[PDB]
């Protein structure tokens, strides 16, 4: 019955300021302290603040103070996080947390909100098709890749043959670079098959509603 | 500020194992005020033991904890695939309240080579006068790797871009991108491209390399 909702993802421009929510269910607020915790991308869990929704009173982390800004309205039973002058290095997963007054039971952390801050437009991916240089690579079976670029905001979709291909598949994680992600995936299958029939990847970038398709020769 | 250090940051055991991860704070606080958290990947931070010794709600049997002052321990029995995470201690002893560095539990396995494969640019991506060279490192066991770029024989360093994929949730296996990007320009001015790795599985760095055409 406990439970905690933490407000949408949020894309925000850099110098600018975001108020994030979190609403408490099953329990009341005022009973408790919250708290905010920020966690940066592969990095560690980190303490922002705290609060006494009963009285106001609250805590923060000397590297956070000036920067964040905690409240609480116990009347709608929710919990608020005021992040101004954002930057990049504000771009974490941002989770609001209950003290429970009996630890025991239940899950007292939210689900977190992505907080991402660009200065980027929403850009579709440029997809190139990535083919064996002739080269036996591995014994007999192959590898075939595609590369997809400068897209933004995270994230798309890399299906190979629309779906019948999802064995040996290998799509790593986006990377930055120049404000822009890239990312790309590999597609192992026997030798038998390739250049027999054809392959394509599909990719997918819902922020710009765009879908292509590129086959491999 | 309380300091807490987790050891090790990462360690690797094979399923029915027993394994013992450690937290140690720089000063004392209360094992009731210490507390884990088990985190997988893209979900919450989850609260596992509490209070040092106290099992959270749903959480399995083969999970203990033990401590007090400034040693604390978190131990699994036996081993199973679920209980590959992250785990975080906690104190909320003293403000502002700390986290340790976690330690990252992962799947060992038997070691394996991993299968290198280079690809030159795309025409596509040519005519748009950019130019990148890729190169795909997979399934291979441990995650240590070291790849190195060689254009004619020389090192580069300028424009490479890395990526990993986390243990495969099937064979346990580590995967990892490579990716050189140069202009139309100054890669059509050189003539081999080489994609190095060196791999606990080999005194001899793998190679994989291209000429133009």
């Amino acid at each position: 019955e406990v439970q905690l909702q933490q407000s949408g993802a949020e894309l925000v421009k850099p110098g600018a300021s975001v108020k994030l929510s979190c609403t408490a269910s099953g329990f009341n607020i005022k009973d408790t302290y919250m708290h905010w915790v920020k966690q940066k991308p592969e990095q560690g869990l980190e303490w922002i603040a705290q609060i006494d929704p009963a009285n106001g009173n609250t805590k923060y982390d000397p590297k956070f103070q000036g920067k964040a800004t905690i409240t609480a309205d116990t009347s709608s039973n929710t919990a608020y996080l005021h992040l101004s002058s954002l930057t990049s290095e504000d771009s974490a997963v941002y989770y609001c947390a209950a003290d429970p007054p009996y630890y025991g039971h239940g899950d007292y952390w939210g689900q977190g909100t992505t907080l991402t801050v660009s200065s980027a437009k929403t850009t579709p991916p440029s997809v190139y098709p990535l083919a064996p240089g002739s080269a036996a690579q591995t014994n007999s079976m192959v590898t075939l890749g595609c590369l997809v670029k400068g897209y933004f905001p995270e994230p798309v979709t890399v299906t190979w043959n629309s779906g019948s291909l999802s064995s040996g598949v290998h799509t790593f994680p986006a990377v930055l670079q120049s404000d822009l992600y890239t990312l790309s995936s590999s597609v192992t299958v026997p030798s038998s098959t390739w250049p027999s029939e054809t392959v394509t990847c599909n990719v997918a970038h819902p922020a710009s509603s765009t879908k292509v398709d590129k086959k491999i020769v | 500020d309380i300091v807490l250090t987790q050891s090790p940051a990462i360690m690797s055991a094979s399923l029915g194992e027993r394994v013992t991860m450690t937290c140690t704070a720089s000063s004392s606080v209360s094992s009731s005020n210490l507390h884990w958290y088990q985190q997988k990947p893209g979900s919450s931070p989850k609260l596992w033991i509490y209070s040092t010794s106290n099992l959270a709600s749903g959480v399995p049997a083969r999970f203990s904890g033990s401590g007090s002052g400034t040693s604390y321990s978190l131990t699994i029995s036996s081993m199973e695939a679920e209980d590959a995470a992250t785990y975080y201690c906690h104190q909320y002893h003293r403000s502002p309240y700390t986290f340790g560095g976690g330690t990252k539990l992962e799947i060992k396995r038997a070691d394996a080579a991993p299968t290198v494969s280079i690809f030159p640019p795309s025409s596509e991506q040519l005519t748009s006068g950019g130019a990148s060279v890729v190169c795909f490192l997979n399934n291979f066991y441990p995650k240590d790797i070291n790849v190195k770029w060689k254009i004619d024989g020389s090192e580069r360093q300028n424009g490479v871009l890395n990526s990993w994929t986390d243990q495969d949730s099937k064979d346990s296996t580590y995967s990892m991108s490579s990716t050189l990007t140069l202009t139309k320009d100054e890669y059509e001015r050189h003539n081999s491209y080489t994609c190095e790795a060196t791999h606990k599985t080999s005194t001899s760095p793998i190679v994989k390399s291209f000429n133009r055409n």
